[PDB]
């Protein structure tokens, strides 16, 4: 619990330094370190007419441990549920590797926002809609972008 | 009699590692991945040769699977000297290491390789390189295991304990249902793994922990005061002033017509399940408040010592059998609730009915009137009750076991 602190205090560091542009308004509890917030800015519709807040907990056990990432705001995307759960791969406890980085762990989920995965999907019925009619799906999601969306 | 042999993961770790080099001197792979291919072919070492020279390796082998920086998982400062790495050239600070293969020989997504902990690059750990990183002797243990599983699980005369840090195997001259004991103390069903469970068959026992995967308090039946149960006993006495009427807790009628030819109410299609699942589940939360005996009667057996260990000794047998009558009980339930009622069940109900009274007697003894009660008189008091627990114990399954014999009992 005070190792994960230290790590992601220097990796925190490292990310206010030098910058992410896609993904912005990084707010982290200085006591606990253990949680970060911030806005992901989608650069591809049918998402680059909004933003979305997610919500990073780092495990104790971190870097042992993955983190767990959740969305606050609502998406329409195969991929994540209503609740706000992401089924990214790069931080399931199966291939999650102690020397990757949180930076390239969000980059990995702005490719998932950006080219969503039928494939491996949490909302099946959305995985559905996108293979089988993308034009109608784009459309379905950008209305609740638009409606559901935050501030760039 | 039923012989067998209890061994150590460590020796079934050479029995393996010995199995490997018999085959690893014709076909010169590493010891680790020979490993994971005999584990593919369940250790047949025929079907292994049948396809290492038959088809192309490459279709085998799929179906079967900067340096004065920091260290890249912990970001810290070390001498060149302590950072290991695999053959990918990956290299991380010693203890990162232990702490990876140890966090990750912890169940959830265990298979039996771990990989370099780099991203992206999935170069396996051999055996070898595990057990020389990984420290202390109780993750080293688990690693062992997990290996060896495969094994073990390939080979029909050995099974694991099922005790979740001991890591020993029972080996056996056949496979018979019979029950084994491990050296922890674990006594365990060798054919089905579970728990040793005896008037009850392994088949339904299967049929009945898959069926019961998918109430902590209740309140008093005439004061209604909320009770929590502390203590395993059923024979609940209320803890008021206005009410101290006493009252069983499972069916929650009266306390005593229970012990009578004429109350009954351990005999009753999802209705039904609910009444035995009741009792199962009742009486395996039962046991474990019943296992935290050895507890309070040393704390009498201690107070007796001073007014020694000659004593001390009978209040431990009779906790030992009250908690092997409570185990018989639980599964006299299982056994039951599969039963098409025949001539015979009604007898085996009433033996059922005695030994579960039998129990609540001794059971209710060791947690309250025992210090209601001289010194002198409970040495007898005591003994005479787990007696009688035991043998209305050995009633029930000597007529189990009679009809098993002549195939009474339908389902
Ligand atoms: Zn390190
Ligand atoms: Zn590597
Ligand atoms: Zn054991
Ligand atoms: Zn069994
Ligand atoms: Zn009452
Ligand atoms: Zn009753």
């Amino acid at each position: 619990s005070m190792a994960a602190s230290r790590r992601l205090m220097k990796e925190l560091e490292e990310i206010r330094k030098c910058g992410m542009k896609n993904f912005r308004n990084i707010q982290v509890d200085e006591a606990n370190l253990l949680t970060w917030q911030g806005l992901i800015v989608p650069d591809n519709p049918p998402y680059d007419k909004g933003a979305f807040r997610i919500e990073i907990n780092f495990p104790a056990e971190y870097p042992f441990k993955p983190p767990k990432i959740t969305f606050k705001t609502k998406i329409y995307h195969p991929n994540i549920d209503e609740k706000g759960q992401v089924k990214l791969p790069v931080i399931s406890a199966e291939n999650w590797k102690p020397a990757t980085k949180t930076d390239q762990v969000i980059q990995s989920l702005i490719a998932l926002v950006n080219d969503p995965q039928p494939e491996h999907p949490l909302r099946a019925d959305l995985a559905e809609e996108y293979s089988k009619d993308r034009k109608k799906f784009c459309k379905n999601a950008e209305e609740f972008t638009k409606k559901y969306g935050e501030k760039r | 009699d039923y012989r067998y042999e209890v061994l150590t993961a460590e020796q079934i770790l050479q029995h393996m590692v010995e199995c490997i080099r018999e085959v690893n001197e014709v076909i010169q792979n590493p010891a680790t991945i020979t490993r994971i291919l005999l584990s593919h072919f369940n250790w047949d070492k025929e079907k292994l040769m049948e396809r290492y020279f038959d088809g192309n390796l490459e279709k085998l082998f799929a179906e079967c699977h900067a340096q004065d920086m920091p260290c890249q998982i912990c970001y810290l400062n070390y001498p060149n000297s302590y950072f290991t790495g695999l053959e990918c050239g990956h290299k991380f600070c010693m203890q990162c290491w232990s702490e990876y293969l140890t966090t990750k020989i912890m169940e959830e997504g265990m298979g039996q390789t771990i990989s370099c902990p780099a991203h992206g690059c999935d170069i396996l750990v051999d055996d070898n390189t595990v057990m020389r990183l990984i420290t202390d002797s109780k993750v080293k243990l688990k690693y062992q295991h997990l290996i060896t599983n495969s094994f073990v699980e390939c080979n029909r005369l050995l099974k694991w304990c099922p005790a979740p840090d001991c890591h020993h195997v029972v080996k056996v001259q056949y496979p018979d249902a019979k029950p084994v004991r491990c050296k922890c103390g674990r006594q365990f069903c060798f054919n089905c793994g579970e728990n040793w469970h005896d008037p009850v068959k392994c088949k339904w026992l299967k049929k009945w922990i898959k069926k019961c995967d998918d109430a902590n308090t209740k309140e008093c039946p005439k004061c209604h005061v909320t009770i929590e149960k502390d203590g395993g006993c059923n024979h609940m006495v209320c803890r008021n002033q206005n009410c101290k009427a006493e009252f069983c807790w499972v069916c929650l009628g009266p306390w005593e017509p229970h012990g009578s030819a004429w109350y009954n109410c351990n005999r009753y299609a999802l209705q039904r399940y609910l009444f035995y699942c009741n009792r199962y589940m009742n009486h395996m939360q039962s046991l474990r408040f019943e296992h935290k005996l050895y507890a309070q009667v040393k704390q009498k057996m201690e107070e007796m010592q001073q007014h020694s260990w000659i004593e001390v000794q009978f209040l431990k047998k009779a906790v030992d059998v009250l908690c092997q009558c409570r185990a018989t009980l639980m599964y006299t339930y299982v056994f039951a609730f599969y039963l098409k009622k025949n001539n015979q069940s009604i007898i085996f109900e009433n033996n059922q009915a005695d030994l579960e009274n039998a129990t609540e007697v001794l059971s209710g003894y060791l947690e309250r009137d025992i210090s209601q009660d001289s010194l002198q008189d409970i040495k007898q008091k005591v003994q005479d009750k787990y007696r009688y627990c035991e043998s209305r114990r050995r009633v029930l399954l000597q007529h189990v076991h009679e009809g098993y014999e002549k195939d009474l009992w339908e389902y």
